[PDB]
């Protein structure tokens, strides 16, 4: 569930 | 940035967008040869644009200057994301004028319940993808850590701050990563990552800039 906030994003399972 | 109101053309004279045939970070202008973003921006051939508001559009306030070393934190993790900071050395002096100018680092850490401004082009949509054309801003609070940490159970480090507000629908959001956190005038945090974007009880998380003045500050001496 975590995000980073760049284009594009890197978002993780958790 | 989910939320938030346009900023008015270069009210924030010191952010800059990172480009590589598109806008995919922000980032801060911290001397006239130097900008701040997050390391998961980090990428070969960044193109810094300073004095942008329409970054879609060449108005005639910009100056685009390439990068020359793009230095992220010698111990960012690229999965727990801490040390979350990059230095960008620009390979020639910007021209420092009302439209393009620096921001003071911080000389203390800032506390929860402060006020902050950040600032993008990334998404203003929490559930889709609409990307604006200006900048955008947002006025936000510090929250404590132990909200924090009780929204992001074993994810928040000593290097990381949440801003923003617990009910949702005002955060930052994809393409805001690398730009600031501003709070009286010093640069307090970056921007970082988050569960999604304005979601509830999921603020944003920031990089916690008090933490690297002396690594900024030598980083700068050794380049
Ligand atoms: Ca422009």
């Amino acid at each position: 569930g975590r995000g980073t906030k760049s284009i594009p994003p890197i978002a993780f399972p958790d | 940035i989910v939320g938030g109101y346009t900023c008015g053309a270069n009210t924030v004279p010191y952010q800059v967008s990172l480009n590589s045939g598109y806008h995919f970070c922000g980032g801060s202008l911290i001397n006239s040869q130097w900008v701040v973003s997050a390391a998961h921006c980090y990428k070969s051939g960044i193109q810094v644009r300073l004095g942008e508001d329409n970054i879609n559009v060449v108005e005639g306030n910009e100056q685009f200057i390439s990068a020359s070393k793009s230095i992220v934190h010698p111990s960012y993790n690229s999965n727990t994301l801490n040390n979350d900071i990059m230095l960008i050395k620009l390979k020639s002096a910007a021209s420092l004028n009302s439209r393009v100018a620096s921001i003071s680092l911080p000389t203390s850490c800032a506390s929860a319940g402060t006020q902050c401004l950040i600032s993008g082009w990334g998404n203003t949509k929490s559930s889709g993808t609409s990307y604006p054309d200006v900048l955008k801003c947002l006025k936000a609070p510090i929250l404590s850590d132990s909200s924090c940490k009780s929204a992001y159970p074993g994810q928040i480090t000593s290097n990381m701050f949440c801003a923003g507000y617990l009910e949702g629908g005002k955060d930052s959001c994809q393409g805001d990563s690398g730009g600031p956190v501003v709070c009286s005038g010093k640069l307090q945090g970056i921007v970082s990552w988050g569960s999604g974007c304005a979601q509830k009880n999921k603020p944003g998380v920031y990089t916690k800039v008090c933490n690297y003045v002396s690594w900024i500050k030598q980083t700068i001496a050794s380049n």
